[PDB]
């Protein structure tokens, strides 16, 4: 009956959406066509009285080329007409464009079809974005979809994920003035903010799946899996089930603070996993190395605030138990002095499903880890110093203003930024 | 959805409009007789971009055709591709512009414009959501760059939110065929810097030392030269016709390349080149195409990158690849030409990828850019006219005609201004 | 369905070790009869001592 | 062997990335488990 | 000279199908393998005794080195032109008048060099065997014909051999009885037919009636066929092992049965996997000198599955069998199944239940669960 | 930190073996007492699933003591968007729950329709008078008379019935008038047989009734006829069923609709075993 809505902005978003809505409809065994050949799908998959399955999600984004793709393959006939909300003109890489000129005409038909898609919500659990900064729409548009959502439903539970810009290579030029305008937009209307990056993944997928040559489909299943590990407490039965509302408590001590990292074991081939043996201890001591996270971030530079595990498949407690007290014995994991207890635990008895021509291997047990650290506050510096290194020339400035906004908006997002970042040493003091 | 106008003028705007046309009716597979003859149905799906719709399924270019001479009318006619164009869409004088800026400017583009201007609001409004304007002319002409610069003033009064793009023809000092053309350059630089949002400069001579040593050419023919440069057009416009992994339309191109609103001078590349005899024994490969793309013989502008510093970079891709290997090949080149671009712009390089590369090929890469070494190539204009000016040679063309002096005064001054304006980012 | 599964595994298990107790009988008695066919005739079957 | 073309006139090309995954993953070869038959 | 052969294996450990490349080489009858997906080497050319140039054609499960292969298609034009221009298919009906002389049909097959790939007893019903009579729709005598085939069991077989079609319809001859035997006279129905409704055998003509007649019979698409004619009571189970069946005794294996007065009222044929001959085996794991030399003997090649029905003629199926051993059983029972056909202990040509209690069990793990 | 299981000698094996040891006693003690779940329900699917035959109608008039069954027709219908097809029949059901308990039938049990057309144990069904005793009597339109199942049990007969509806008895699904099997006897046993016509039902009143023919069956109590409803379906234990109701449909003509039509299938003289149909 617990149930949430799925919001996809950019190109990003529809592109993970994809490989995301082909996860669960393989999970609940939902065939393309929109029936399931033969409750717990209807956390996702809404009845019809002829036996079809329709998704709770709103794929938008303001340039058709994606959206075509998502109308004419081979999931044209599962998602409803009205969910893939779609513009004349895209956002050309501008906030402006994405916050103010462009992105104000169809926010009136996004609320329609949220509104009309949380009526049929008999007990509605939140939302959760998939976005990325990096891009006109994906900043913009959310930023102005967060406040206007913000406004309109009050305490539901906002989760992000979000695609951040890897610290050395991009796709973009003006990314830090997108990065720096809706991370000082996001920051009071947002809830959780998971964040992912590119060249994380392509290490990952590298060094650990072996193969050289990866792609976005490579990327996205990955995040796909990830999603589904978070919300496969909701979807099914286990020993200890999470909630959207308790990892949201259960991760962040402070209203300014909603960042954490999110990490994912074990990611292995066909060929390996026929070899080497998957335990509880080695899958919950791949996610603590830093070789396996997916932010380019050392957490041995920082100190941890809170984690949160979950765990799939035939998993015992006691070995869980057993590795979480090793992992405490362990010396290198460094803990802020003001959180004794820092570890949340839950665990779902059905084992992660594999694609057919997947890259993963069909694994018996998986662990997902949320840890909030410190060790953002440096890649937060760097984009802050490669923003005033842009900004003291006055470059790419008469695009932003020419399209609506003031010049004082640069000079409050970095400012408030500057404090956020005092405000993380403020919390990193030990006690 | 988004419709791309295409505009013509001259006597090397027609002929090179002529073989651009040519290669997406290639692209798309529509025929010389002006239908379809395809295989697939990804052609189908963006055709009202470039083409316009009518009875019996026939598809007819959104293009129009200027020249003040009706001569270069009737070999366009004859080509091979010639039954496409419209005939409403070909306006023509008697009387020829003659190498004169004056003519085409002032007295015999003066009443050819507002035959033209019914041509194109007629084709401006026929679109459902207008993407912008493109041109392609001769600077060193006098249709071209005399009623050319003339129309690009009248069209960015009516409509100021599209985008203007421009693919000109750059005079050249040893392959100069006009005698009192640096007169007719450097009045129409003016008329550029002002009403032009991108200007992507190709020049003669670097067309004919491409076709020596990368294709080998024996007799590097008009249709050899063009074919490179209707090349570029065809790739830059890639991901507003064809679906792809990262997708960059024009606006999307004038927001990396362009921080400040003056700088809006690119110098264009296409980076995979190679003769007959060496086709089957190179592998096409994504570091392949990365090397030769950023090389110095590579590009279609007589300014050598050594000498200056990039701005910003551009590069869109084609056709099906990875991106670990884009990403790594452009973060490599950034890394170990650290002196070589800018230090104030951190990440000069923008990416995109298509799906869909050109036909008879296989991965493709169409490269853009911004460079410093630009005022190079205007340096040597500025150097000739004052040597012209000072003597006052062949002035009585000009103001016998209806003109005076003070455009020549001021229009040396706007570009000592621009070439002074590159040099201290440097 | 899972206690089923069990307790015909458990079945099974039983009914193999039944039927390996008969036919250890059953393959002594029948190599005793041939030993003694054997020695009927006059010669005998191999085993070895050294 | 001007030329009309840039290259020796391949025609492989005509499908998407996005299709061609989801078609592959709609349809390849189908691995399913053959659990085997027991006495009882 | 080569020939390359792609084969498909399910991997239990993981479940997932496998496609490699089997490269033989049959000057000195080695075989080496390479991976599809990887493009790497798996084994090296090697010499390996049990895998011959017979054992090569398609549709075949072939066991190398504890890996069951099943070859799917020719590796290249040059191992299709030499092998599949060559080797030729047809199907072989025994009708219901002639299950009884069967055995010398097929005896007479065995030396006529037709390999048999599949053999089974089936019942056709009226659905089936009106799709079986399409052909005839010209009603010469077609109520009377669909009686003949509706009344009692019948045998189908395929069988390759090089110029297969006109090789079996040289054998079979005309389809009158009389007729035949005027013509000929070592022709299967003029030998063992009665008149020209009961021709006791038939035969497609053109390649595309057999394969009709395979899709017919034996579905390859995966819907189940006619059943079998298993009564599951009163009965025991015999198997006629890979080198018997291989070796081409079955013939004589069903003439001596027949002789002895046993009756078998079904059978057909297996190819087995090794964890159904181990689940098989696991009663004699342990309590036998030999076992894994019987498991291996059993999987490494084709079983053919009978259900004896003891009409207690003379004796137990069992002693009809004799001794385990085929010496004892040529030093103290010179008349029995294992002292005709048996050349090593390991290999008896015949296998039988050796518990009268098991009898149905050993029948319906072949014939109702395998089934 | 190594796991090896059942076979080696590694660690804590001992206790293990001690594990299936004592699960061996315990499966040895329950199968000496008797309370494996494996030995009870055999018998009940046998006799409900034992072929029987039908009979055969000389005259084709439907004759009182003969062996029917009850087919609901094929017909297409536009008001369902999810529904079975094909020719029904009816057959009784036990609940599931039931069916694993005990193994005795119990009372009531349930009706539904299953698309079967050879006659089985669940739907033999034969026609007996009210008044009892009359064997080879044709069965005329709008008389009294009863459809008892044996079940494939030679002991009990068991008897169709539906009760006028109250706020606690009424159907699973569609919460209408309902329809089950007990074995007394009283007038709620008694259904009625009528013409579809209703202009000359007055008229066939009186006439014997013809086998394999669309009738409609009506209770004598409640005047309500038995129905088949096909977009609301019952799983159990048998599978996917359809649910029978008893309930009047009529539509803007007031003519009765294609759920309320019914054959009583006779078998065929050459072969028992199949049907007329
Ligand atoms: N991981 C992952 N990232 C993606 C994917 N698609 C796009 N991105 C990210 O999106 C960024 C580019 O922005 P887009 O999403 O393409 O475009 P946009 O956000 O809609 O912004 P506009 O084009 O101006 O409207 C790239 O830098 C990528 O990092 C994807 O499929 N997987
Ligand atoms: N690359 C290229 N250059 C051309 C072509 N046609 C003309 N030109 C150049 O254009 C110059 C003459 O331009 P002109 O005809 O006077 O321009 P117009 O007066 O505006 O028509 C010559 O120097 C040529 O080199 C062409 O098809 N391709
Ligand atoms: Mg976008």
């Amino acid at each position: 009956m617990r149930e949430c809505i799925s919001i996809h902005v950019g190109q990003a978003g529809v592109q993970i959406g994809n490989a995301c809505w082909e996860l669960y409809c393989l999970e609940h065994g939902i065939q393309p066509d929109g029936q399931m050949p033969s409750d717990s799908f209807n956390t996702f998959f809404s009845e019809t009285g002829a036996g079809k399955h329709v998704p709770r999600a709103v794929f938008v984004d303001l340039e058709p080329t994606v959206i075509d793709e998502v109308r004419t393959g081979t999931y044209r006939q599962l998602f409803h007409p009205e969910q893939l909300i779609t513009g004349k003109e895209d956002a050309a890489n501008n906030y402006a464009r994405g916050h103010y000129t462009i992105g104000k005409e169809i926010i009136d038909l996004v609320l329609d079809r949220i509104r009309k898609l949380a009526d049929q919500c008999t007990g509605l659990q939140g939302f959760l974005v998939f976005h990325s900064f990096g891009g006109g729409t994906g900043s913009g548009f959310t930023s102005l979809l967060m406040e206007r959502l913000s406004v309109d439903y009050g305490k539901k539970s906002k989760l992000e994920f979000s695609i951040y810009p890897a610290p050395q290579v991009s796709t973009a030029v003006v990314e830090p003035y997108n990065s720096i305008l809706t991370t000082h937009t996001t920051l009071e209307h947002s809830d959780c903010a998971f964040m992912v990056d590119n060249e994380a993944i392509y290490d990952i997928c590298r060094r650990n799946l072996d193969i050289e040559r990866p792609t976005y489909t490579n990327l996205n299943r990955l995040i796909g899996q990830i999603v589904s590990s978070i919300t496969a407490s909701l979807r099914f039965d286990g020993a200890l089930n999470v909630d959207l509302t308790e990892f949201q408590t259960n991760l962040v001590p402070y209203p300014r603070i909603h960042f954490p990292l999110a990490t994912y074991a074990p990611v292995i081939s066909a060929e390996k996993a026929y070899h080497e043996q998957l335990s509880v201890a080695e899958i919950t001591n791949a996610c603590f190395e830093p070789a396996n996270q997916m932010v380019k971030c050392d957490p041995r530079h920082g100190k941890y605030m809170a984690c949160c595990l979950l765990y799939r498949g035939d998993v015992v407690p006691k070995d869980v138990n057993a590795a979480i007290a090793t992992i405490k014995t362990k010396r290198t994991i460094q803990f802020v002095d003001w959180c004794p207890t820092g570890f949340k635990v839950g665990i779902n008895y059905q084992p992660p499903t594999v694609v057919p021509g997947g890259d993963l291997a069909k694994v018996q047990r998986a662990v997902c880890m949320l840890s909030n650290t410190t060790a953002i506050a440096e890649a937060w510096a760097r984009l802050d110093h490669k923003f005033d290194l842009m900004y003291a020339k006055r470059a790419f400035v008469h695009w932003y203003v020419g399209e609506g906004m003031e010049e004082g908006e640069f000079s409050e997002a970095r400012e408030d930024m500057a404090a956020l970042e005092k405000d993380y040493e403020e919390v990193g003091v030990d006690s | 959805m988004r419709e791309i106008v295409h505009l013509q003028a001259g006597q090397c705007g027609n002929q090179i409009g002529a073989k651009f046309w040519e290669v997406i009716s290639d692209e798309h597979g529509i025929d010389p007789t002006g239908t379809y003859h395809g295989d697939s149905d990804l052609q189908l799906e963006r055709i009202n971009v470039y083409y316009n719709e009518a009875t019996g399924g026939k598809y007819v270019p959104r293009a129009v055709l200027v020249d003040l001479e009706p001569g270069t009318m009737d070999s366009v006619r004859s080509g091979p591709f010639g039954q496409i164009f419209r005939p409403d869409n070909f306006v023509f004088g008697q009387s020829g512009a003659g190498n004169n800026w004056a003519k085409g400017h002032y007295t015999e583009g003066a009443e050819l414009v507002d035959s033209v201007l019914d041509v194109v609001r007629k084709e401006a409004e026929s679109c459902d959501c207008l993407q912008g304007f493109q041109l392609t002319h001769s600077l060193g002409g006098g249709t071209g760059s005399g009623m050319g610069t003339l129309l690009i003033s009248k069209i960015r009064e009516e409509y100021p939110d599209r985008i203007m793009n421009t693919f000109s023809v750059v005079p050249s000092p040893k392959v100069s065929d006009t005698v009192v053309e640096p007169y007719n350059a450097t009045l129409s630089v003016h008329q550029l810097v002002e009403n032009t949002d991108e200007t992507y400069c190709i020049d003669n001579e670097a067309l004919y030392d491409i076709c020596f040593r990368t294709l080998k050419l024996t007799t590097p023919t008009y249709g050899d030269l063009n074919h490179l440069v209707s090349a570029t057009m065809s790739g830059v416009t890639t991901c507003l016709r064809f679906p792809g992994q990262l997708n960059a339309d024009l606006r999307k191109l004038a927001v990396n390349m362009v921080p400040f609103p003056r700088l809006h001078f690119f110098m264009p590349g296409f980076a995979p080149l190679t003769s007959r005899g060496s086709q089957q024994y190179r592998a096409l490969t994504v570091p392949e195409l990365t090397q030769q793309m950023f090389d110095a013989k590579n590009m279609m502008a007589a300014c050598d990158p050594r000498h200056g510093r990039y701005l910003t970079v551009a590069a869109v891709f084609r056709g099906r690849m990875s991106m670990k290997e884009v990403d790594e090949q452009m973060l490599n080149v950034q890394n170990k030409n650290s002196s070589y671009f800018v230090e104030w712009i951190p990440n000069n390089v923008k990416t995109a990828v298509c799906d869909i590369p050109p036909r008879g090929l296989k991965m493709s890469a169409t490269f853009i850019g911004n460079s410093t070494a630009i005022q190079e190539l205007f340096k040597r204009i500025s150097e000739q006219f004052t040597a012209m000016f000072r003597r006052k040679a062949f002035l009585h063309w000009y103001t016998g005609e209806g003109m005076d002096e003070m455009e020549f005064t001021e229009a040396e001054s706007n570009m000592n201004d621009l070439v002074s304006e590159y040099q201290q980012y440097q | 369905q899972d206690t089923m599964v069990q307790e015909l595994a458990l079945a099974k298990k039983q009914l193999l070790m039944v039927r390996q107790a008969a036919l250890h009988q059953l393959f002594e008695k029948e190599h005793q009869q041939y030993q003694q066919e054997l020695n009927q005739m006059g010669k005998a079957f191999y085993v070895e001592r050294f | 062997p001007t030329y009309r073309r840039l290259g020796t006139d391949e025609s492989p090309i005509w499908t998407s990335e996005t299709h061609e995954k989801l078609s592959q993953m709609c349809l390849n070869t189908e691995w399913v488990e053959m659990k085997s038959k027991a006495l009882l | 000279e080569r020939f390359v052969f792609i084969a498909e294996w399910y991997d239990p450990n993981a479940s997932l199908l496998r496609r490699y490349e089997l490269l033989f080489y049959p000057g000195d009858g080695s075989v080496e393998m390479h991976d599809v997906k990887n493009h790497r080497t798996f084994l090296k050319r090697t010499k390996y005794d049990n895998l011959h140039l017979e054992d090569l054609f398609i549709g075949n499960k072939v066991n190398v080195f504890s890996r069951q292969l099943v070859l799917i298609d020719y590796g290249d034009q040059y191992t299709a032109r030499q092998l599949g221009s060559r080797k030729e298919k047809t199907l072989a009906l025994i009708k219901p008048d002639a299950i009884s002389k069967a055995g010398e049909i097929i005896e007479i097959i065995n030396k006529a060099g037709f390999t048999i790939t599949k053999l089974k007893m089936m019942m056709l019903s009226r659905k089936e065997a009106l799709d079986f009579h399409v052909d005839h729709q010209s009603r010469p005598f077609f109520n009377e014909l669909i009686q003949f085939i509706t009344t009692g069991p019948i045998i189908a077989m395929e069988i390759l051999r090089d110029d297969a079609i006109c090789e079996w319809k040289r054998l079979l001859g005309p389809a009158n009885s009389g007729v035949a035997r005027t013509d000929a006279s070592e022709s299967i129905r003029a030998l063992f037919g009665t008149d020209g409704i009961r021709n006791a055998a038939h035969g497609p003509d053109s390649f595309a009636s057999a394969a009709r007649e395979m899709e017919l019979f034996f579905p390859s698409s995966g819907g189940c066929g006619p059943a079998n004619t298993a009564k599951f009571t009163n009965c025991t189970c015999c198997i006629v092992k890979p080198h018997a069946v291989s070796e081409g005794l079955l013939g004589k294996i069903l003439m001596a049965i027949r002789d002895a007065g046993f009756e078998i009222s079904a059978m057909q044929m297996f190819n087995m996997d090794r964890v159904n001959v181990e689940e098989f085996y696991e009663v004699y794991k342990g309590v036998v000198t030999e076992y894994h030399d019987m498991v291996t003997e059993m999987y490494s090649g084709p079983c053919v599955a009978m259900e004896i029905q003891q009409n207690n003629a003379t004796k137990t199926f069992r002693e009809f069998c004799g001794p385990a051993d085929p010496e004892i059983a040529r030093h103290l029972r010179p008349g029995t199944l294992r002292a005709i056909f048996g050349k090593t202990k390991i290999q008896n040509a015949v296998h039988c239940t050796d518990l009268p209690e098991d009898g149905l069990l050993e029948v319906q793990y072949f014939f109702k669960i395998l089934d | 930190q190594n796991v090896y299981g059942p076979g080696v000698r590694i660690g804590n094996w001992n206790e293990d073996v001690y594990l299936e040891e004592e699960l061996m006693k315990d499966f040895l003690e329950k199968r000496d007492k008797g309370k494996l779940l494996i030995q009870r329900s055999r018998r009940l699917k046998q006799n409900l699933l034992r072929p029987m035959q039908l009979s055969v109608t000389e005259d084709g008039y439907i004759h009182y003591g003969d062996k029917v069954m009850l087919v609901n027709p094929d017909d297409p219908d536009t008001e369902a968007d999810v529904f079975l097809r094909g020719d029904l029949s009816l057959c009784m059901t036990p609940d599931e729950i039931q069916s694993h308990l005990k193994d005795e039938l119990e009372v009531p049990c349930g009706l539904s329709a299953v698309q079967a057309k050879t006659p089985i144990g669940r739907n033999t069904f034969i026609i007996l008078s009210v008044h009892r005793d009359a064997t080879g009597q044709v069965l005329r339109y709008g008389q009294d008379f009863c459809l008892g199942i044996t079940g494939g049990f030679d002991n009990k007969m068991l008897y169709l019935s539906s009760d006028h509806r109250t706020l606690l008895k009424s159907s699973k699904r569609s919460w209408l008038q309902e329809v089950y099997l007990t074995d007394e006897v009283s007038h709620v046993n008694c259904w009625q047989a009528a013409f579809p016509d209703p202009q000359l039902r007055l008229e066939y009143e009186g006439f014997p009734v013809p086998a394999n023919a669309k009738i409609l069956i009506n209770h004598c109590h409640t005047n309500r006829g038995l129905a088949a409803h096909r977009h609301l379906f019952l799983s159990t234990y048998f599978g996917k069923e359809a649910e029978v109701v008893a309930h009047t449909y009529l539509d803007s003509h007031r003519v009765e609709k294609p759920r309320n039509h019914w054959m009583l299938v006779t078998g065929n003289p050459r072969d028992a075993s199949s049907s007329m149909l």
